[PDB]
């Protein structure tokens, strides 16, 4: 029994062992009740406001739209505190976690940007936070490991499974199993269990409602479409989310096509992938032919969920929503083209987005279109990578 | 067929508890998985809980996770699995084989089917430990169809609702959690709440057996003398491999002294 639907079409659920089911009933009914509390809302978007620096900007970009009837924007989640849209759902789901009494927090995190805005939220908000990282990860993300550590956050290394962000996923929930009573799971994208690919989403959704604001005031019409780089969801439900009922507006998601999809090493389980039931939800995975799951490749660290938030998966199947995928290499040249030309280093999961918009343009580029990426994250975590690809060329 | 029931009516005939061991299955290969199931088997284990290896196991503490990752290692797949239930069925036609699965190892090439595999292997229940009652239905539906008991998983702290459907819906038996958390020997659990024990007996319940933490034949005992009709045992047997991967003929012995010790505790 649930207060909310737990599924989008097929896809969704509460996959959970039996001993977590009155945790995640728990939550859903904080959430419904915290989304009817005034004061909640009031000190959530306080938060958002004096603390993350929202309303982020909604940026013209001439330069790289020049000579073609392409008009782009660019939604500067950059620009949000941590560097990344995913301080915005840490600060509301740390509200949930207060509302409920609890004092401890735990989160998964891959690349680590997840961890880092988990453990900014826990040190702003007086909570004890814990942090699963699979033991590749904190191997190769001692940037993002040691900024967990200086904010007073533990970090415990995963070493079972492939250790990585699956395998601390796995971790997160066996901690919880034991330990809801008193701490919260502070999921790190718009997927898992029900209710968490709906809070997270209601705690994004920001995202598209200033972004419809911004371009009814400087274009005095809606998007023709709005894309962004697909995880497992949260930034991109965020743009949409506010969008649905607009029928008008296409909404685009970019799944990582890592070195290509026929390569088979890529990150792209919507299109590409096989439903699954894992991590709490029915949904697609990248998946062995025998069930195993598996990880998903990018060259960008945090395009790593090996599945996609259930919401994506149903707006697919109805056809409300598009998805596609972008190589590697379609990724880099778009991070190298937005620094050169507009002066902003992207995050490479954000250049995603960004390079599917370049080649709507470039592909017709009399076609008259007004579009917005959303620019999920800077970059400047990624600029040695960049480096040390281009050192090779 | 009825393997349950009849095991339970004949350990009743003897006020007995049942001891019932989990192994994953192919750890630490093939062909010594099959021989520790054998030992368990002629040391006194009156069912068993099996195994399939799965990249995720959620529910499970290091132990397991790590025995999971030795079946891997030794390249253990489901299919090698099948084979190795079908093999044992016809080698042991009346003790209760139980599959310790995950969901997209049931759920992958349909439903349907894997529960008829299960069927024509001759496995007789399947708990699926990341399918709650809520979102049972395909899973308990299919499995009835193709002669297979359902496990249903009854918490400490399960209400009345929770207990009146693990009632209704499961069969074979019901699993009594002994504690939240993981599977792990480490961590001792309680003894059975002897009010949803009485709960599920009221409400026609399959009988139930305690798991989680028993580590222990005094606890074995205590789960018969609380009115459960036994008990399970994962983590400590598998500990037992663990550490005696190199020596197989040790692993064997203090199996079967494990064993032998866990089911004693069971008898009257
Ligand atoms: O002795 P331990 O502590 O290792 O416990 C043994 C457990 N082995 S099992 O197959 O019964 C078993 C039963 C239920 C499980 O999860 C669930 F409750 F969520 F469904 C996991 C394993
Ligand atoms: C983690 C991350 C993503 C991917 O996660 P979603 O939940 O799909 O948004 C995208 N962009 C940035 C900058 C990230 O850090
Ligand atoms: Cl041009
Ligand atoms: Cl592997
Ligand atoms: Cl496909
Ligand atoms: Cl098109
Ligand atoms: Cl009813
Ligand atoms: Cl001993
Ligand atoms: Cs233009
Ligand atoms: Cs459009
Ligand atoms: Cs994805
Ligand atoms: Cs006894």
């Amino acid at each position: 029994t649930t207060l909310l639907n737990p599924y989008f079409g097929e896809f969704g659920g509460m996959y959970v062992p039996q001993i977590l089911m009155p945790a995640l009933n728990q939550l859903e009914e904080a959430f419904v009740s915290a989304q009817k509390d005034p004061e909640f809302q009031a000190q959530f978007a306080d938060l958002l406001k004096n603390y993350a620096g929202r309303p982020t900007a909604l940026t013209k970009c001439q330069n790289i739209t020049a000579g073609t009837r392409t008009t782009l924007y660019l939604k500067r989640e950059d620009l949000l505190h941590g560097g990344a849209h995913k301080t915005n759902q840490v600060l509301g789901q740390a509200l949930l976690a207060k509302r409920m009494g609890k004092s401890e927090i735990i989160a998964e995190t891959g690349a680590g940007q997840h961890g880092v805005a988990s453990a900014l939220a826990s040190a702003l908000l007086g909570l004890k936070c814990r942090i699963y990282m699979g033991a590749k990860d904190v191997e190769r993300q001692s940037p993002n490991v040691f900024r967990m550590r200086l904010m007073g956050a533990e970090v415990i290394p995963v070493h079972s499974g492939s250790a990585t962000l699956k395998d601390a996923c796995n971790e997160a929930l066996r901690d919880w199993s034991g330990s809801y009573e008193t701490a919260h799971y502070m999921l790190g994208t718009a997927a898992g269990p029900h209710p968490y690919p709906t809070i997270v989403r209601e705690f994004q959704r920001m995202i598209g409602e200033e972004t419809k604001a911004q371009i009814l005031d400087k274009e005095g019409r809606l998007p023709d479409a709005v894309i962004a780089c697909v995880g497992g969801g949260s930034n991109a439900i965020g743009m949409f989310a506010d969008f649905i009922n607009d029928t008008s507006v296409g909404l685009i998601g970019v799944e990582p096509g890592g070195h290509g999809i026929e390569t088979g090493e890529h990150g792209a389980p919507l299109k590409h992938g096989r439903v699954g039931i894992y991590f709490g939800m029915k949904a697609p995975m990248m998946q062995t032919a025998d069930g195993q799951i598996e990880e998903s490749y990018s060259i960008s660290a945090g395009l790593d969920f090996p599945s996609v938030g259930p919401q994506h998966a149903y707006l697919n199947s109805i056809g409300r929503a598009d998805y596609v995928s972008i190589t590697d290499d379609e990724a880099l040249e778009a991070f190298k083209t937005l620094c050169r030309h507009e002066g902003i280093i992207p995050a490479l999961e954000s250049s995603h987005a960004l390079a599917h918009a370049l080649k709507m343009m470039r592909e017709q580029p009399e076609k008259e279109q007004l579009l917005v990426v959303n620019l999920s994250g800077r970059g400047d975590k990624d600029i040695f990578t960049v480096h040390d690809i281009l050192k090779a060329r | 067929m009825e393997r349950y029931e009849n095991l339970f009516a004949q350990l009743n005939d003897r006020r007995e508890g049942a001891f019932v061991p989990f192994v994953t299955l192919g750890d630490p290969g093939i062909e010594q998985s099959l021989k520790i199931i054998d030992t368990l088997i002629d040391a006194g284990a009156d069912a068993l809980e099996l195994g399939v290896p799965f990249s995720d196991p959620l529910a499970d503490g290091p132990t397991i996770q790590n025995a999971n990752l030795r079946a891997f290692a030794a390249g253990v797949t489901p299919a090698q699995c099948f084979e190795m239930l079908a093999l044992i069925r016809e080698k042991h036609p009346t003790i209760p084989i139980g599959l310790l699965m995950y969901a997209n190892l049931v759920f992958n090439n349909g439903i349907d089917a894997f529960y008829a595999r299960c069927e024509q292997v001759g496995v007789d229940s399947v708990l699926v430990a990341d399918v709650p009652v809520e979102e049972s239905a395909p899973f308990r539906q299919a499995a009835l169809r193709h002669n297979i008991a359902p496990i249903f998983i009854c918490p400490p702290n399960a209400d009345d609702d929770l207990l009146r459907q693990v009632a209704s819906y499961g069969r074979g038996y019901t699993y009594l959690l002994s504690r939240s958390g993981v599977t792990g020997a480490e961590n001792r659990g309680a003894l059975p709440l002897h009010h949803l024990i009485e709960k599920l007996k009221e409400y026609h319940a399959a009988p139930a057996l305690q798991g989680f933490g028993i580590s222990s034949p005094e606890q074995v005992s205590a789960a018969v003398r609380a009115g459960a009709a036994g008990a399970i045992s994962g983590s400590a047997i598998v500990k037992i491999i663990e550490k005696n991967l190199a020596s197989p003929k040790q692993m064997l012995a203090e199996l079967r002294s494990f064993v032998s010790a866990m089911k004693a505790a069971s008898r009257a």
